[PDB]
Order: structure tokens, then C-alpha cells, then sequence
């Protein structure tokens, strides 16, 4: 459960072999998240109306950077 | 030169064009004032300038500044008072 | 007596200073805390470098390969001339000057071919 | 001589040998927990304890 | 603007303590032969090392080739800026001493065939003419090592590099350069040390 | 010991420590427009120089002259010679301008969340 | 002109009285005959072979003076390996020994700016593997100075290049060879230290070693 | 003269964490329920867990609490009080601290 775009990020990093030094990475890996879209007004209205949706309920998950369940990491790489 | 030709009033020469578009880009930086850090830095550069004066005032004709005016401090420390980049 | 209580004074410093030092060395902290922090501090140290050397690999790999060469210039400077004062930067900027013939040529190629 | 540091090591023993804190006598539990939930510690912690 | 500025106050710091000097010595003893006896004082190498420079006539005549050598040493070594500011006064010397070496071309090819039979060019060049690379590291000795022209001969000084650097290995070898006083330096150097090359002696 | 102190301070306001540049804009910060002899006897560089609120005109001459001799000048000089070391001003300049190039490399080809968190990691390691 | 290049060869390598005198007699006869490339190519042979007339050697000097601006690198190498390994009695004016010198010192400038201009980091790591087994004294050594003119040489004031020299160096083997260690690395400097007091008796290798 | 560790102060704590390992491996040979692989790949953080428990056998085990004697120098009546102070002060800095 990935994309090409984390597969690709997660080959060019090497040599690493902890989960602690890939969380280092985190933000990094985070770019996989592409969410492709165009600026149409309507597009425009969603992408707002999701990220504030994404702030809050990232808010309310209130997870700390070195539990991250929905990046991908050492055991798919 | 003739400085007088230039204290004269006239309708034309007030409400003429006095700056031109290439002082924008050679003149723009003096906005940088509105920033404290900008303040700060050159109100430490007048202070040791004044600094430096007073102890080269043993020579004649050079007075550094005295603490006892008040004109001096208040004019040191109120230029930067107030300042509004929006305000013309 | 004043110069005996000074010399405690000192000898508890010394002794605080030497423990703040070297307690990683010996085990007469129980669960080794400072043996503990100063591998940490090596990690991370270690993570970071590596770190570096991962983000310079992942723009290696989606450069262009046209200026993959200017690439591996600027990151071996940044990594070893930029801290080196026997490195002259006059050289690594004709070799930029050089890739940057070589591309100006191949523009002046297109634009009148 | 009753050094510090010998004595030290078999005041640990004795404290460890007195049977009073058997591993085999203690539901090891979170206690912080609301409700009454098993040691959540990793497994390398566990061998390390 | 900032070496100047250091410099000024240096300037200043140093007037003021060779009138502390002066006044000290019309005051005390007054007698150069005591005051010599003080030079291995801790808090007298201190101040040298602080307030002593070769153009200045601070202690122009009360300190030794040894003494003088070893506060020059302990400013470079643990003294940045220090080192800085006596590193600009020293350019009021203006020297300018160059001086030529291997005038007669015997000698030269003489000298060049004694290292080329007691040492081997190609590792410190690769794919380059035997006599190239000896004029080229001459230039370089030339370059960097001839402020110890004044005392040391050119001959025994590259002889002596050359014997130093071919001791460590008959091959081609890397060398790291760290000063570990700076967190860029003292974080590469941790990181590119392992205690199993060392054991292994690689 | 007084001829040495005085010897030294001659040395401390020696040339190469103390420029005479420096003494320049010394002499015309402490000294008016009237009493500068550089400046009070000449009136074109009292008026027609210093004295306009906009030159532009000169100013640009000025520029273009100054831009075309020192391009001539380093035309020449790279061409006569090369292996001379340079000014640690410039040469500083050169190593920040290759500096500049490669962070705008990392900023184009990495995130600003992920430099933000990098660049706080360094800060408290070095700390 | 081939023949008689192939029959100095031959005799040089036979290495006897009369067909040394031989050649010597027909290459003093023909020099002009010959042009560089053969001229440069028998001055070689005789220096590497250790034999020839001293005024044979004189005449070759005479020649590599008249024709020396038409001398390629190879050329110049040869007479150099030539003129090194020349008979002792061969003092040479002072016109023969000034044209080698400069063209070393050319030949070894061109190539040290090549190199450099190829790998800006040739120049440092040669003086970081000089200076890695060098004395403390030795690397106390100043740093550059900046020989540039202008406003900052003038006008203003340019800041030294000098820096603190409290540095470690750490050497690894490329190839991954076990290093020497302390007494074998004494032990070689030792040796080398003999060897050139041996070939220089005024050498003093002996108190730089002391010194640290 | 610093709190930092230097590169011959690291393959000491590498070998602690090994021997801590073997250790424990030691130990716990005769125990059907252990598993050893999961040793292998550890993470940072489980590397400082074990290194918590490493110990050292080899060390004495006595207390090496102990007094060292440093002479003091006598206080002189014939320099003063400023002078005495001076010399105290030489002393402290040259061979009672180091
Ligand atoms: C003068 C009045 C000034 C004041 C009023 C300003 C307007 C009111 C306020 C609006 C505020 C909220 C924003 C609303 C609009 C949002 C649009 C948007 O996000 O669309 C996504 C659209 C798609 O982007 P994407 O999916 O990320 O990637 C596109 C790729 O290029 C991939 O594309 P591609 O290569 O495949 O080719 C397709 C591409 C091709 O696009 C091109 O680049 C081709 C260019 C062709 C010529 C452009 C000019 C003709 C159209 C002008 C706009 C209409 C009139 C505006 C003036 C109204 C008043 C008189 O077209 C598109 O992708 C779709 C474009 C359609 C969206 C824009 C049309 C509406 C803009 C005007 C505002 C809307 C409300 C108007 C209300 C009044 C009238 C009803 O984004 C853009 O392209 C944005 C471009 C920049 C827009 C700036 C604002 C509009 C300026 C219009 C010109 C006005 C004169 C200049 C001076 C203005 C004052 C300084
Ligand atoms: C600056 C200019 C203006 C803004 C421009 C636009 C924004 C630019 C900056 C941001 C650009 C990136 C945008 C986001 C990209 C996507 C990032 C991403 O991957 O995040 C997704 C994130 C992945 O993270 P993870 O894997 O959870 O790892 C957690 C780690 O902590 C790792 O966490 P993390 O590092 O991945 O954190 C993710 C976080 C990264 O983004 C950020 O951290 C945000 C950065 C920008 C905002 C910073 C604000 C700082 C505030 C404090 C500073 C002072 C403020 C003073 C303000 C004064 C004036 C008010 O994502 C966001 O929150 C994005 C929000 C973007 C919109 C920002 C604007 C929000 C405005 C809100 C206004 C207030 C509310 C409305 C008004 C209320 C009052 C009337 O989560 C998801 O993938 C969600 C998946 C969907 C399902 C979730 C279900 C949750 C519930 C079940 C949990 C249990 C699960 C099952 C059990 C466990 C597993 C078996
Ligand atoms: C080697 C080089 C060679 C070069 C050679 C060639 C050279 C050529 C010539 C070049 C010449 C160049 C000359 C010029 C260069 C220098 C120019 C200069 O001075 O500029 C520096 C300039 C100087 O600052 P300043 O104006 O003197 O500061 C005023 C004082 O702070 C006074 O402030 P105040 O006290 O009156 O009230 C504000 C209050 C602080 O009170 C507040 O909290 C104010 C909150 C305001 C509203 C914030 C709303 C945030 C929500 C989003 C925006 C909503 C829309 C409305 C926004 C309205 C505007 C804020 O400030 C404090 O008291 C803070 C304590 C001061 C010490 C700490 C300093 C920290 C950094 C300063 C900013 C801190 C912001 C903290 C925000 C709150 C965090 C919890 O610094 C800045 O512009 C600020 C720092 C940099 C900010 C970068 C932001 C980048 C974008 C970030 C996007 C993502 C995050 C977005 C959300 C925010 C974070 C959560
Ligand atoms: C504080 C005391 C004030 C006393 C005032 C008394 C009145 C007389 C003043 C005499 C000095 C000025 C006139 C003579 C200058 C002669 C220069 C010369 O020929 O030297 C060659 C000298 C050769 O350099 P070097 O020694 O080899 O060192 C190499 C370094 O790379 C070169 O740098 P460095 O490490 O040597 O240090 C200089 C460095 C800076 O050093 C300092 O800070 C200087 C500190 C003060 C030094 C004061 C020395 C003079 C003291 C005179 C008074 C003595 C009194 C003694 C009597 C007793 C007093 C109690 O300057 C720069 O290079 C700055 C360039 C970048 C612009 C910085 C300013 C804007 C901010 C830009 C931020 C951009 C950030 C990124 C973007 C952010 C976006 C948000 O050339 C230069 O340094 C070129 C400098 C070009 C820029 C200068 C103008 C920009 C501002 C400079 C710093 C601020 C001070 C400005 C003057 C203030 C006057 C009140
Ligand atoms: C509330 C206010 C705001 C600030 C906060 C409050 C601060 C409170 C600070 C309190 C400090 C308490 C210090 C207690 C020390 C007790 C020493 C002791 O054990 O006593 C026995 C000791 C017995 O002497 P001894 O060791 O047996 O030696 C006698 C032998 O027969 C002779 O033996 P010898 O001949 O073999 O060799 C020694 C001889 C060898 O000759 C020397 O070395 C003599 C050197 C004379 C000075 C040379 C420089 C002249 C230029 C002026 C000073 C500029 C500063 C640079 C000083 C460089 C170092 C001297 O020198 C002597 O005779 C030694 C005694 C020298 C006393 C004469 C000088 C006194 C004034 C010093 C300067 C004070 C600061 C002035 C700042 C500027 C004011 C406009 O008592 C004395 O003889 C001297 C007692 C001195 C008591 C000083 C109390 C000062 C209280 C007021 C402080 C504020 C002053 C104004 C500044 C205000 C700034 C805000
Ligand atoms: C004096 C001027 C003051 C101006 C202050 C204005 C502040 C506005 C603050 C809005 C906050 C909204 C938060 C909700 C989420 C918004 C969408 C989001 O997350 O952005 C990323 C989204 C997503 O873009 P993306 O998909 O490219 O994201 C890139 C990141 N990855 C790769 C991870 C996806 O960006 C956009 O869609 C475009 C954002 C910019 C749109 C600008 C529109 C015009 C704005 C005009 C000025 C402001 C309004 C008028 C103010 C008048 C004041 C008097
Ligand atoms: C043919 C040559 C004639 C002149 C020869 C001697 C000139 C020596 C002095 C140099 C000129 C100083 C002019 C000062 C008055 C002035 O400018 O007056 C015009 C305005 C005055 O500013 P204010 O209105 O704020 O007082 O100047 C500016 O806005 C700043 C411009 C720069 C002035 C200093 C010079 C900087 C270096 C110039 C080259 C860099 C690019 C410049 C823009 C194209
Ligand atoms: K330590």
C-alpha cells in the first residue's frame, strides 16, 4: 500500500536501516502526497474545505512524529 | 548652480514630476526602516559613530554630542518613532 | 580553615566537572545514562550526515542528466571546498563556466539551426 | 571492611533473593491506564527488564 | 569592517597594558633580569600569548627563540582570533623574501634522481611523466612550505616530507583533515572514524 | 620605553592595519562641506555631483565608464595570467555565490516543511 | 639516416672502445646532417649509455642551444634525461643549463595549472598528504597571502588568510593495505634520513627529525 | 578539556553494546522460549536499552572512593598579603587544578 512517487523517495534513501532515522525522513517522505489536482474555482473550494478537514482531524488524531501510521516506511521499503 | 532659481516658488515646478522612475529601483531600500531589526542596527551604528567623535573631540573644531541637551537625545531617539510604511 | 573549606570547594568542582566529562566511560551510573546520551548524540550526528547524503542522492536521481554534472560539482564543493581554503573557487566557477559553453552552444545550436 | 561497594552488591542480592518480588507473583499492568491492561512495553524492553 | 574594528581595540587593550608595564616597572624593582625570571609564569604566558607580536616592543628583548616559539605555537593552536588580529599585524614585516632555488641543472637532476630511485611519483600523480611530477611537487613545496626556506634547506625539507609521507604506506593513501574545536569538523570526523578500521590498521 | 610605545603606535596606525581610506571617510564624516578642502574649493562636486537630490544621468555616465574600464581590466588580467591568488573578499564572494546556487538547488528539489525540520535539528545538535 | 640511427644502437648497446669512438666520429660529422628528432635521440642514447667525447658533448650543447625553440616536449624531456645522465667531465656552458632549468620549471608550472584547473582539490590533497605525518612545527607553517593588487592593496585593508592549525588527520588506505605504525614509520624515516646523508654529507635530515 | 567523546571513546561503547548482547545471549542459552534473531537489526533506541543493562565484570568490585595528598604552600609573612595571594593564586592555576 504505496506509490511510486514514496517508492522512488524511499530507493534513493540508503543506507539506512532504523525506523528512528527513517521518522528523521518523515517530512521528506510526506512529498508522496501529491493529491494532483487543478485550481478550478470548484477544485479551489474542495482543496480549502479538505485541508481544513485534514488539519482538524489531524488535530484530534494528535499523533507525535514517531508513531505515523499512514506514512510508509522501513517494512514496505 | 543659482540656488535662487530653485527657492523660487512657481505653480509648474510644485506640481511637477520630482521623482523620476529610476530613483524607485537606486531609492526602495530606505523602506527597510520598518523593520525594528533595521532600526536597531543603525541606531547602534549612529550610537558608536557619536561614540567615536566624542573621543576624537580633543581636536578643535570637532564637539561630540552632550547627554545634558535635550534636543540631541530626543532627536537621536524618536527618529524612528512612529514609523508607518501604508502613511505617505 | 578558609583556605581548607576553598580547596573543598574546589575538589567538589573538579570532581562535578570530571563526572559531567567522562561518565560515559564507566558503568558507576546505574542504566548508564550518560554512556546512553553520548551514543544518542552520536546518532544523531551520524543521522544527520546521512541525512545530507540522502537528500543529495534523491536530487541526483531526479536531476536532469544534462546538469547532473553541475550537480555533483556544487554538492562535492558544498560538501569539502566550501570548509577547504587550499580549494579555489576560481576553478569549480570554470567549470561551471564550461558546462555553461557547452549549453549555450547547444542553444545558440537550436535557436539557428 | 564492610566496603560500600561489596556491600552494595549483596544488599542487591539479598533484596533479589528475598522471594518478595518473584517475577512469578506479579501481574505486571500499565496502572496509569483507566482500565486494567497487560505490560505495553517492546519486546527488547521486556528481555532488557 | 569587523578586522578593523577587532583591531582597534586590540590596539587599545595593548596601549593601556604597556602603560600598565611601564608604570609597573618604575614602580617595582625595575630590573629586566627579574622580570625575565617570570616569563614561564602561567599568568605571564597568558598575557604574551595575548599581547605578543614580533613587530610590537613588548617583550622585544625578554623572551628566548624557544619561548617566543612556543607562545607563536599556543595562539595558533588555541586562539582564533587572537590569531587573526596578530595574523594582520604581521603583515607590517613586508619580507617579501623570495628566493630561487636549483641553480645548476646538475644538481637538480641529481636531486631528482635520488627521489625517483627512493620513491615512487606515481602514487602521489597517476598517468603523468616521472619528471613532471617531480617539477610539479617541487612547485608545490615552493608554494607552501617556503616560509621554512629562512632556516631550512629546500633539499632537506622535501626530503624530509617526502620521507614522512611515503611512511605511513608505499601506496596511494586519503587523508581527512578535521579540527575538531568546530561542530562541521568535530561531527565529520566522529563520523567518518571507526574503531574497526583502526583495529584492522586501515 | 616610551620611544617603543610610540614606535608601536605608529605601527598600529600603519597603513596595512589602518586604511587611509578609512582615514578619508574619517576626515569627511568629522569635517562639513565647507571645511573639507576636497570638496569646499571644488563646486561641481559640491553642487553639481553631491548637491542634486536626483543625478541620474551622471550617475549612470559614471557607472557605465567604471563598468567598462574594470571589465577591460579583468578581460586583460585573466588573459595575461591566472595563478594569482585573490582578495579573501572575493574570494568569499565566489565561495557564498556557490553556496547560494546549491541551497537553491535543495529548496527547488526538497520541501519547506522538511528544511524547516532539518535546519531545527542541526540548530539544537549544535547547541 | 634509419641505418644509421639502427647502427648507433647497435654499437651503443655493444658497449665497446672502437665502435664507441666510431659512432662519436660519425655523429660529430653528421649533426648537421641529422635533424632534431635524431640529434635528441643519439643525445639520449649516449647519456643513458654513459660514454662520449667531451667535445662531442660540447657540440651537442652547441646544437640543442642553436635549435632549442623547435623542441617539443618529448624532445626536452630526452635531452634532459640526456644531459642528467651525461658523462661527469662535462661542465656545460652557461646558455644549456639556464634553457633546461626554465623549461622544467615551464613544463612543471603548465602541468601543476592543469591539474589544478582539471581537479581543484589536486593541490590539497597533496599538501594534506604531505602535512598528515609532518611536524607540529611543520604545520605551524602561515597561510597564503593574497599577492592581488588594487582598492584592498591600495586603499584598503585585506584580511590574512591565516587561520588556527589545531587540526587531526585521519589517513585511510584507498587500496585497504595495513598501515604502518609508529616504529615502522620512525624506522623508514630513519632509513631515508641515512640514505640522503649518505648521497649529501652536509644534509641536516638528522636534527629536522629531532626536532619533532 | 571537554565534554564531547572522542573517535577512540566509541568502539569502547560499540563493543558494550555487543557485549551486552552476548550477555544476555549467555544467560539465557538454555531457554527454549528465547528467540536471538530479534537481536539482530536493532534499532537505536533498543541499543541504549540494552546498553542500560550492560555491565562489566572484570572490574574490581571494591569502592574506588580515595584521598590523594597535594602539598600546600605555606603562607610566607615576609612577601604581604597581596603577594601571598598572587602566589596562591599561580599555584591553584599551575599544579593544584591540573
Ligand atoms: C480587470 C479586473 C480585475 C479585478 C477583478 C478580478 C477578478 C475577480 C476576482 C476573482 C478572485 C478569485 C479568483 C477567481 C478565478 C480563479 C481562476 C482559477 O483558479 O482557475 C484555475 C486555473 C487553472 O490552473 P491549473 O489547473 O493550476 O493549471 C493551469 C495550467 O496552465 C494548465 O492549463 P492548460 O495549459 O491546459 O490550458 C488551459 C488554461 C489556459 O489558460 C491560459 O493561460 C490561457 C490564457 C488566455 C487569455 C487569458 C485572458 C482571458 C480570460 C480573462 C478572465 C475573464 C475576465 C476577467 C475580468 C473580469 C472583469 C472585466 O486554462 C485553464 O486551465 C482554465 C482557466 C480558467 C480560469 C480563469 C478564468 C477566470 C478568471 C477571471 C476571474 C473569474 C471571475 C470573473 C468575474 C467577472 C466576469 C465573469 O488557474 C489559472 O490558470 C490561474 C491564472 C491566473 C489568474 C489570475 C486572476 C484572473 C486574471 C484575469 C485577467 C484580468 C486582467 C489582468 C489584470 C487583473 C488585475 C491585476
Ligand atoms: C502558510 C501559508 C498558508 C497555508 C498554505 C497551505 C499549507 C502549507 C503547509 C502545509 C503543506 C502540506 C499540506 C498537507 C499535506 C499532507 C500531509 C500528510 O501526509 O498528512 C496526512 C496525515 C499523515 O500523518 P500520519 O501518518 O498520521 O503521521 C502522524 C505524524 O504526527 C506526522 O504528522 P504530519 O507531519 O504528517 O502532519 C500532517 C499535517 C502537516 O501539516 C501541518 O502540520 C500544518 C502546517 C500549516 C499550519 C500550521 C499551524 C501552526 C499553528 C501553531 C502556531 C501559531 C498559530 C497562531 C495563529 C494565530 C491566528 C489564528 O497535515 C495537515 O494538517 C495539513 C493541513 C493543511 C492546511 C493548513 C491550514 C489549516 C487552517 C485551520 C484553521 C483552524 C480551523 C478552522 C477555524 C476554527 C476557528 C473558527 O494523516 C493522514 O494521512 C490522514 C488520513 C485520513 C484518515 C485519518 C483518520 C484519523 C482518525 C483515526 C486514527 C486512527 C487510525 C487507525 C489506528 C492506527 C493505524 C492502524
Ligand atoms: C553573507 C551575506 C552576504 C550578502 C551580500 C549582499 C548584500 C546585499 C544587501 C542586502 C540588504 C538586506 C537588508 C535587509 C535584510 C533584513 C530585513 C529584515 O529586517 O527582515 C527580517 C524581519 C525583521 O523582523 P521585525 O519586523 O523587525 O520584527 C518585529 C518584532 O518582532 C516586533 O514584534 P512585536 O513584539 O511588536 O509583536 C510581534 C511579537 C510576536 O507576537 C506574535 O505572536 C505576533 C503574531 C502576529 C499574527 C500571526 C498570524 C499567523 C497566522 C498566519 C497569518 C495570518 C494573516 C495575518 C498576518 C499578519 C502579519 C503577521 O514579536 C515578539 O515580541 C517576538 C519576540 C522577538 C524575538 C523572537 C524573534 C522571532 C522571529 C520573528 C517573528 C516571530 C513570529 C512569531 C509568531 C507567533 C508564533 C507562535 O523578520 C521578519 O520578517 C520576521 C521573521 C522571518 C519570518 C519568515 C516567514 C517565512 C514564511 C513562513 C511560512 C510558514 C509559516 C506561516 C505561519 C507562521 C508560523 C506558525
Ligand atoms: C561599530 C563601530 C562603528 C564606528 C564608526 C566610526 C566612523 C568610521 C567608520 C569606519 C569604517 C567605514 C569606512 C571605511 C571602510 C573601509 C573598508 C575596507 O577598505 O576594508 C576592506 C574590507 C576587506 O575585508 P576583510 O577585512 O578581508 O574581511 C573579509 C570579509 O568578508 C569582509 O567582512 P568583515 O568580516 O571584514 O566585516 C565587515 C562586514 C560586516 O562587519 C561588521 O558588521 C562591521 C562591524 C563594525 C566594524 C567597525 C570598524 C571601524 C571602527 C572605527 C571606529 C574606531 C574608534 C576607535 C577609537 C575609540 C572608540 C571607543 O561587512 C560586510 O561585508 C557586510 C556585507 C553585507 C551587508 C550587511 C549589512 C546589511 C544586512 C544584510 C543582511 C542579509 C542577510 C540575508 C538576507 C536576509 C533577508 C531577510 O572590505 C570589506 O569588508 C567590504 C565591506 C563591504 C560592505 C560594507 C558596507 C555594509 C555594512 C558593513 C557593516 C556595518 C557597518 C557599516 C559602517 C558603519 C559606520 C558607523
Ligand atoms: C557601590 C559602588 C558600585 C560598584 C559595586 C561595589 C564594588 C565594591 C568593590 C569592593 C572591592 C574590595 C577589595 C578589597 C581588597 C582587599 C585586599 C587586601 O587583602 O587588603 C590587604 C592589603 C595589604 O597590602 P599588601 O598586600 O600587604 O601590600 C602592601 C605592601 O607593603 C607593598 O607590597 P609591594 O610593594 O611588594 O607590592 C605591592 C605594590 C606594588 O605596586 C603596585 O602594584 C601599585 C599599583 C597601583 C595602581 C597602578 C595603576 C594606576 C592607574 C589607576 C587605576 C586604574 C585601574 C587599573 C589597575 C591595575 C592594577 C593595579 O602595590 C601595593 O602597594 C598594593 C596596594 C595598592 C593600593 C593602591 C591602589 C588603590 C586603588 C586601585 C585602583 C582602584 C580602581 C580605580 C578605578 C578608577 C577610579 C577613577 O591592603 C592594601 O594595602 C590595599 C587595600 C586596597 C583596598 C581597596 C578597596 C576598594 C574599595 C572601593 C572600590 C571602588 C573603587 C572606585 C571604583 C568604583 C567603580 C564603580
Ligand atoms: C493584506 C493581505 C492579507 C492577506 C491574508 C490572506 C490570508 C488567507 C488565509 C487562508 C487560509 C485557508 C486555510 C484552508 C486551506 C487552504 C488551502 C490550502 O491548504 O492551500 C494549499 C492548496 C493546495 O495546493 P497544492 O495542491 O499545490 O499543495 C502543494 C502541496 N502538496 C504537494 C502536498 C499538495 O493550495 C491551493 O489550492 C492554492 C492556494 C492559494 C490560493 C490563493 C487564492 C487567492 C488569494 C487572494 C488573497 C487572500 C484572500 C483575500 C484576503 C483579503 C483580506 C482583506
Ligand atoms: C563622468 C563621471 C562624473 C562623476 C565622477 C566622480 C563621481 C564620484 C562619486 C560617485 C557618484 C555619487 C553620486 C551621489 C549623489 C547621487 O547619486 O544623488 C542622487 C541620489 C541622492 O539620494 P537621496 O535623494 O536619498 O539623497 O542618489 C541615490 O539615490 C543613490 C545612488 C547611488 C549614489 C552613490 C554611488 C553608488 C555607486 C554608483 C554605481 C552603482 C549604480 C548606480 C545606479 C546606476
Ligand atoms: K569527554
Amino acid at each position: 500500500q504505496t506509490n511510486k512517487e514514496w517508492w522512488n523517495l524511499a530507493k534513493n534513501i540508503q543506507d539506512v536501516k532504523c525506523q528512528q532515522e527513517l521518522n528523521r525522513y518523515n517530512d521528506l517522505l510526506s512529498q508522496a502526497y501529491t493529491l494532483s489536482l487543478d485550481n478550478t474555482i470548484r477544485n479551489l473550494v474542495f482543496k480549502a474545505k479538505f485541508y481544513s478537514w485534514l488539519f482538524v482531524i489531524n488535530w484530534f488524531k494528535a499523533f507525535p512524529d514517531d508513531f505515523h501510521p499512514f506514512i510508509p516506511g522501513l517494512e514496505m521499503k | 548652480s543659482d540656488p535662487f532659481k530653485k527657492v523660487e516658488r512657481d505653480y509648474h515646478n510644485e506640481r511637477s514630476v520630482h521623482k523620476h522612475f529610476a530613483s524607485y529601483p537606486l531609492k526602495f531600500w530606505w523602506g527597510l526602516n520598518k523593520f525594528e531589526t533595521i532600526q536597531g542596527i543603525h541606531s547602534i551604528l549612529g550610537n558608536a559613530a557619536d561614540l567615536v567623535v566624542s573621543t576624537l573631540s580633543f581636536i578643535p573644531g570637532v564637539q561630540g554630542r552632550n547627554n545634558a541637551s535635550y534636543i540631541e537625545n530626543s532627536i537621536r531617539v524618536t527618529r524612528f518613532r512612529g514609523f508607518d510604511d501604508k502613511t505617505q | 580553615a578558609i583556605r581548607n573549606f576553598v580547596f573543598k570547594i574546589s575538589n567538589q568542582i573538579q570532581n562535578l566537572a570530571a563526572k559531567r566529562s567522562l561518565a560515559y566511560l564507566n558503568q558507576i551510573d546505574s542504566q548508564s545514562v550518560p554512556s546512553r546520551a553520548t551514543i544518542n548524540m552520536k546518532d544523531q550526528v551520524t543521522q544527520m550526515q546521512r541525512e545530507i547524503d540522502n537528500m543529495a542522492n534523491v536530487i541526483r536521481a531526479q536531476i536532469p542528466d544534462e546538469d547532473r554534472a553541475e550537480f555533483e560539482i556544487l554538492k562535492k564543493y558544498y560538501v569539502t571546498g566550501q570548509h577547504d581554503s587550499l580549494v579555489d573557487p576560481q576553478d569549480v566557477l570554470l567549470q561551471l563556466d564550461r558546462i555553461q559553453v557547452l549549453k549555450n552552444l547547444k542553444m545558440i545550436e537550436l535557436n539557428e539551426e | 571492611p564492610e566496603d560500600e561497594g561489596i556491600e552494595q552488591q549483596l544488599d542487591q542480592q539479598e533484596v533479589l533473593l528475598s522471594g518478595r518480588y518473584d517475577p512469578k507473583l506479579y501481574d505486571f499492568q500499565e496502572g496509569y491506564t483507566k482500565n486494567p491492561e497487560d505490560d505495553q512495553t517492546s519486546l527488547i524492553e521486556k528481555k532488557a527488564f | 569592517m569587523t578586522a578593523l574594528f577587532l583591531h582597534i581595540l586590540w590596539s587599545i587593550s595593548y596601549i593601556i597594558i604597556n602603560i600598565l608595564y611601564i608604570f609597573l616597572s618604575l614602580l617595582l624593582s625595575n630590573n629586566n633580569e627579574k622580570i625575565k625570571q617570570y616569563n614561564s609564569n602561567y599568568f605571564i604566558k597568558i598575557l604574551l600569548v595575548l599581547f605578543y607580536n614580533k613587530n610590537l616592543s613588548f617583550y622585544k628583548n625578554l623572551l628566548s627563540e624557544d619561548e617566543i616559539s612556543k607562545i607563536e605555537f599556543e595562539r595558533l593552536k588555541n586562539y582564533p582570533t587572537l590569531v587573526l588580529i596578530h595574523s594582520n599585524l604581521n603583515k607590517l614585516e613586508k619580507r617579501n623574501k623570495i628566493i630561487n632555488s636549483f641553480i645548476n641543472f646538475k644538481t637538480k637532476y641529481r636531486f631528482y634522481k635520488f627521489i625517483s630511485t627512493n620513491f615512487n611519483l606515481q602514487t602521489i600523480i597517476k598517468n603523468c611523466n616521472d619528471k613532471i611530477i617531480f617539477s610539479t611537487l617541487l612547485y608545490i613545496v615552493n608554494l607552501n612550505y617556503s616560509f621554512f626556506y629562512k632556516t631550512i634547506k629546500n633539499t632537506d625539507l622535501i626530503v624530509y616530507l617526502l620521507a614522512n609521507k611515503f611512511s605511513i604506506l608505499n601506496d596511494n593513501i586519503i587523508v581527512s583533515k578535521f579540527n575538531i574545536s568546530k561542530f562541521n569538523d568535530y561531527i565529520k570526523y566522529i563520523n567518518n572514524t571507526n574503531s574497526i578500521d583502526t583495529y584492522l590498521e586501515n | 620605553m616610551f620611544l617603543g610605545i610610540f614606535k608601536d603606535v605608529i605601527k598600529l596606525l600603519n597603513k596595512k592595519v589602518v586604511p587611509v581610506y578609512f582615514w578619508f571617510f574619517l576626515y569627511c564624516f568629522l569635517s562639513t562641506m565647507d571645511t573639507n578642502i576636497f570638496v569646499s574649493s571644488c563646486s561641481f562636486l559640491k553642487v553639481e555631483v553631491f548637491g542634486k537630490d536626483e543625478n541620474t544621468t551622471l550617475v549612470l555616465l559614471f557607472y557605465v565608464f567604471y563598468s567598462l574600464f574594470n571589465f577591460y581590466l579583468s578581460r586583460i588580467k585573466n588573459k595575461n595570467n591566472y595563478l594569482v591568488r585573490k582578495h579573501l573578499y572575493t574570494t568569499e564572494l565566489l565561495i557564498e555565490l556557490i553556496l547560494f546556487k546549491y541551497k537553491l538547488i535543495i529548496l527547488k528539489f526538497s520541501s519547506i516543511k522538511y528544511i524547516l525540520n532539518f535546519n531545527v535539528r542541526k540548530f539544537i545538535l549544535f547547541n | 639516416m634509419s641505418a644509421l640511427l639502427k647502427e648507433i644502437l647497435a654499437l651503443t648497446v655493444k658497449s665497446e672502445a672502437a665502435l664507441w669512438k666510431g659512432a662519436e666520429q660519425k655523429v660529430l660529422s653528421g649533426l648537421n646532417n641529422l635533424a632534431k628528432t635524431e640529434l635528441v635521440q643519439i643525445t639520449h642514447h649516449f647519456g643513458v649509455n654513459k660514454q662520449g667525447s667531451e667535445a662531442l658533448w660540447s657540440q651537442l650543447d652547441k646544437a640543442a642551444v642553436g635549435a632549442f625553440p623547435e623542441l617539443s616536449v618529448d624532445e626536452t624531456l630526452q635531452l634532459i634525461d640526456g644531459f642528467g645522465e651525461c658523462p661527469d667531465s662535462y661542465t656545460l656552458s652557461h646558455d644549456l643549463n639556464q634553457r633546461l632549468l626554465v623549461s622544467w620549471e615551464q613544463l612543471g608550472k603548465l602541468n601543476f595549472q592543469k591539474l589544478k584547473e582539471t581537479n581543484p582539490y589536486f593541490a590539497s590533497d597533496i599538501v594534506n598528504q604531505l602535512d598528515a605525518a609532518a611536524a607540529e612545527f611543520i604545520k605551524v607553517r602561515p597561510a597564503a597571502e593574497s599577492e592581488a593588487g588594487g582598492f584592498l592593496n591600495s586603499l584598503g585593508v585585506s584580511s590574512s588568510f591565516n587561520t588556527t592549525k589545531n587540526d587531526i588527520y585521519v589517513v585511510q588506505s584507498a587500496s585497504g593495505k595495513k598501515l604502518n605504525n609508529k616504529e615502522q614509520r620512525e624506522a623508514y624515516v630513519l632509513e631515508k634520513a641515512q640514505k640522503y646523508l649518505k648521497e649529501d654529507p652536509q644534509s641536516k635530515i638528522l636534527d629536522i627529525i629531532a626536532q619533532k | 578539556n571537554s565534554g564531547n567523546a572522542l573517535h577512540s571513546e566509541y568502539g569502547y561503547l560499540e563493543l558494550l553494546s555487543n557485549e551486552s548482547v552476548q550477555l544476555y545471549k549467555d544467560y539465557y542459552e538454555s531457554d527454549a522460549e528465547e528467540d536471538f534473531k530479534v537481536f539482530e537489526n536493532l534499532s537505536s533506541k533498543e541499543k541504549l536499552v540494552m546498553i542500560a543493562n550492560f555491565e562489566n565484570n572484570l572490574l574490581p568490585k571494591y569502592d574506588r572512593s580515595e584521598v590523594h595528598l597535594i602539598p600546600k604552600r605555606q603562607w610566607e609573612p615576609a612577601f604581604g598579603v597581596w603577594e601571598n595571594f598572587l602566589y596562591d593564586i599561580t599555584e591553584y592555576a599551575s599544579f593544584i587544578a591540573p
